[PDB]
RNA sequence: CCCCCCCUCCCGGGAGAGCCAUAGUGGUCUGCGGAACCGGUGAGUACACCGGAAUGAUUUGGGCGUGCCCCCGCAAGACUGCUAGCCGAGUAGUGUUGGGUCGCGAAAGGCCUUGUGGUACUGCCUGAUAGGGUGCUUGCGAGUGCCCCGGGAGGUCUCGUA
RNA sequence: GCGCAAGACGGACCAGAGCGAAAGCAUUUGCCAAGAAUGUUUUCAUUAAUCAAGAACGAAAGUCGGAGGUUCGAAGACGAUCAGAUACCGUCGUAGUUCCGACCAUAAACGAUGCCGACCGGCGAUGCGGCGGCGUUAUUCCCAUGACCCGCCGGGCAGCUUCCGGGAAACCAAAGUCUUUGGGUUCCGGGGGGAGUAUGGUUGCAAAGCUGAAACUUAAAGGAAUUUGGCGAAGGGCACCACC
């Protein structure tokens, strides 16, 4: 079940058994590579990446095509953003809930749903600071909220 | 001259239907509200009182409706249920008498 | 959540045994799972059980003879010594001409039995008879 | 039922069955019923597998066949549709019938006149005939059904799908049922059929028995 | 049933249950290639498209986003691949 | 004269977008061969050219969706819309759900064999002999009855009346 | 019957229907923000479950400050009922009822049933999203679109039935998979009164909320269901010791 939902939930991707490169696909590493180096220039998160791919070129999973994952590909060139795109998008989410709750002041489940948040926020930061990805220093306030956007 | 034109209308339930509930989303309702304001304010504004009348002793407007509406979902009864006047011009005698001859 | 597959995997069994069915699913799958039911198949309790391989998590199917009458499992992970395991047996099992108790040593997953002629004893599995 | 080469189905048997109707169902689906269910058409009706009725009808017989004493099966009828067949499948094979009012101190209560215990008891329908089955189900009985798509199947040792409710339908299977058991008793030779007459079971309604009287002397 | 047999059933068994379900995982979606009809080059794309894609050299749109499959542009031709 | 009428029964003449069908009639599908394979060239759909390669010399029309799609010739079959002789013509006008090859739709004028056999009826009405609204009936429910013109006969059709 | 003015509320449409953590939510329109489920060959890769400290929300009634308070209506005032009513009944009637703030955190806040996860039968329905398949409806041919019908998938309120099974039985598809007793985890109770009482601490302007005894008495207090009761309970039949 969820961690904040009342309900549970059934609904995601699921990779077929055959492990193996498409044989009516003519697609090579370095022409792919490139183009994930221009689609991440141009400006876009990993997860709309993967999309954009299997989306428009056709390939089936970046995996089954190289021996390695999006992320990993953008911190080999170094283009990965300092901060994961989960965590700015939550970040970001719980900005617009507290500048909604500014100015709208008696929202009772709007208040809920901002401690809601806050607490995902706390547990990915505890997770991500317990894997060595950023300093032990760095910590989320209101005031960070102009900080890291 | 100032109206105020109600509306009501009811679905129609189909002679092959098996389920006697026979609801409607939100949004369904929404889109034949505008639809309706749009068509009841497009008859009025362009005419006078006279003619929109004359348009109004049979069920001019209401066969409109259930022209435009079925596309969305059948519905079969509309009648204009009220027409409220707020405001008069100023009085004179030539309307009054050239809507009697 | 789910933090003990045996145990769910003894129940589904266990139950699917009591109403009657010849053919179970099982959806996890571990090491302990399968020496378990090749334990299960040496002392002849159950039949010819597959098993499904995936690069995910497998499942297993098991044939049944209907040779079983329960089948629990110790939570959580107890410890027992070679004076210790005939006062598991003696308030555990319904007789001593019949019931086994399957337990983790060093040389691996075990029963009693050969583990007394074997002269040593760890954690226990579970149990069934 | 199926290994041998003679017991499979004959050329007019399959005639016989397109004509009666005993193969259209009724409009619901029960879970024991779908091994017997091949393909649902139009309409809301399932259809049963005649090859498995001529197989589980061969089975039945067979399991009649198998005691020594002709005496000791047991035929149940319920309901007006099915009363002249059961009689004079009893008159020709052996059986005893009990048509209509199955009273229910029978098999249990053994003080009555009306006691009498048999091996193997063949009933007309379970939905429509249940009591037999919850005194069958106390003594060391087991029970024989033509059981149709809707009906529930519980306390069946050998289930018939069936299309029991035309008269002609029951009728006809009867007779198809009692050709097979004097046939594999040894009084009909199986190289010869004896098929005189399959209106011998047929039911009519009560217009049509005025009708006849007045069309013949 | 008793001696249900889960080993190898009809491929409609599969088919009606939840690709979950099934014995042997496999998704049901596929990939799928289309072109314009006043046009040469031809693309794939997959059956739920989730973004508006358009054909390459940006002449007529191709796919809608829906919430299942994709619809696509009326009087177009296409043929499921498979390997 | 029972009548200003009106209604019913019997018998004919006219339109229709029902069935088996005729003349002008447009497409889909059902098999066979493009001598046989591997790449490059040019912005255009199914095109032209070469370079590899099989018997000094000669060659196979293509596509990138690897398997069926275009262009040919043969063999005839199953289905298909309009017109009433044809051009005019699917033409003005005609529609709101949205487009499409887009429904219904005459003409004026001109030109030719000079223009379909069997087969039912038609409560106004918006969209036909269809779909979708919707009657009269002994007061109650129902079998029959209900297009334009003409001729004869009759003037209270029936099944039980909470 | 026609106008003016104020306040309150959104019937019928409204269902064993929806949403939300709960308390709760129904005139249309415009703006902001959040979310379940569905689909996915997208991404991080163990981020997980329950929770002492601590924290948010919380029907009515209650107290402090205001504009304004239709109707209803504690305490109270006046008459009838009654042996006696300071009760039921009728007419007035203050604080309250509605809005903006400031507070206590109490209900039969009850599904009198903790949360997560696995398993064990069926039937026919409704709500959402997706999916396949006859035939009708938006000027008569195609396409997906809205609706109609036939089946499938996932989550939720469910209904019927079931010697699966459980229970002291009412009943339950969970209150099951339990002497054949062990999946993980939080709160919570040992005959009944005394008593949620006194003291102490705690919060509060205010009522009270939380925490929470002792002495003494007591052999019963309680839960399920059966047999004729006994009903100013309902529904039938009879009698001149009942009536017409």
């Amino acid at each position: 079940g969820r961690m904040h939902a009342p309900g549970k939930g059934l609904s995601q991707s699921a990779l077929p058994y055959r492990r193996s490169v498409p044989t009516w696909l003519k697609l090579t590493s370095d022409d792919v590579k490139e183009q994930i180096y221009k689609l991440a220039k141009k400006g876009l998160t990993p997860s709309q990446i993967g999309v954009i791919l299997r989306d428009s070129h056709g390939v089936a999973q970046v995996r089954f095509v190289t021996g390695n994952k999006i992320l990993r590909i953008l911190k080999s060139k170094g283009l990965a953003p300092d901060l994961p795109e989960d965590l700015y998008h939550l970040i970001k989410k719980a900005v617009a809930v507290r500048k909604h709750l500014e100015r709208n002041r008696k929202d009772k489940d709007a208040k809920f749903r901002l401690i809601l948040i806050e607490s995902r926020i706390h547990r990915l930061a505890r997770y991500y600071k317990t894997k060595r990805v950023l300093p032990p220093n760095w910590k989320y306030e209101s005031s960070t909220a102009s900080a890291l956007v | 001259y100032l109206l105020r034109l109600f509306c009501v209308g009811f679905t129609k339930k189909r002679n092959n239907q098996i389920r006697k509930t026979s609801y409607a989303q939100h949004q369904q309702v929404r889109q034949i509200r505008k639809k309706m304001m749009e068509i009841m304010t497009r008859e009025v504004q362009t005419n006078d009182l006279k003619e929109v009348v004359n348009k109004l002793i049979p069920d001019s407007i209401g066969k409109d409706i259930e022209k435009a509406c079925q596309s969305i979902y059948p519905l079969h009864d509309v009648f204009v249920r009220k027409v409220k006047m707020l405001k008069k011009p100023k009085f004179e005698l030539g309307k009054l008498m050239e809507l009697h001859g | 959540v789910r933090m003990n597959v045996l145990a769910d995997a003894l129940k589904s069994i266990n139950n699917a045994e009591k109403r009657g069915k010849r053919q179970v699913l099982i959806r996890p799958c571990s090491k302990v799972i399968v020496r378990f039911l090749t334990v299960m198949m040496k002392h002849g309790y159950i039949g010819e059980f597959e098993i499904i391989d995936d690069h995910r998590a497998g499942k297993i199917v098991v044939n049944l003879t209907g040779r079983l009458n329960k089948c629990g499992v110790i939570s959580p992970r107890f410890d027992v010594q070679l004076k210790d395991l005939e006062k598991w047996q003696n308030n555990l099992l319904p007789s001593r001409q019949f019931g086994f108790i399957v337990l983790t040593t060093s040389a691996g997953i075990m029963d009693h039995e050969e583990a007394r002629r074997k002269h040593t004893g760890g954690k226990i599995l579970g149990f069934f008879f | 039922s199926g290994a041998l080469d003679v017991l499979q189905m004959k050329e007019e048997d399959v005639l016989k069955f397109l004509a009666a109707g005993t193969h259209l169902g009724g409009t619901n689906l029960d879970f024991q019923m779908e091994q017997y269910i091949y393909k649902r058409k139009s309409d809301g009706i399932y259809i049963i597998n005649l090859k498995r009725t001529w197989e589980k009808l061969l089975l039945a017989a067979r399991a009649i066949v198998a005691i020594e004493n002709p005496a000791d099966v047991s035929v149940i009828s319920s309901r007006n549709t099915g009363q002249r067949a059961v009689l004079k499948f009893a008159a020709a094979t052996g059986a005893t019938p009990i048509a209509g009012r199955f009273t229910p101190g029978t098999f249990t209560n053994q003080i009555q006149t009306a006691f009498r215990e048999p091996r193997l008891l063949v009933v007309t329908d379970p939905r429509a005939d249940h009591q037999p089955l919850t005194e069958a189900s106390y003594v060391n009985l087991p029970t024989i059904a033509l059981c149709n798509t809707d009906s529930p199947l519980r306390y069946v040792d050998i289930a018939i799908p069936c299309n029991n409710k035309g008269a002609h339908s029951v009728g006809l299977m009867w007779w198809m049922l009692a050709r097979e058991v004097l046939r594999m008793r040894g009084t009909i030779s199986r190289e010869h059929p004896w098929e005189v007459m399959p209106d011998l079971y047929f039911y009519r309604d009560p217009e049509e028995i005025e009708k006849e009287e007045q069309a013949a002397a | 049933p008793l001696a249900k047999d889960l080993l190898h059933p009809s491929p409609e068994e599969e088919k009606r249950k939840h690709k979950k379900k099934r014995l042997v995982q496999s998704p049901n979606s596929y990939f799928m290639d289309v072109k314009c009809p006043g046009c040469y080059k031809i693309t794939t794309v997959f059956s739920h498209a989730q973004t508006v894609v358009l054909c390459v050299g940006c002449s007529t749109v191709l796919c809608q986003p829906t919430g299942g499959k994709a619809r696509l542009t009326e009087g177009c031709s296409f043929r499921r691949k498979q390997h």
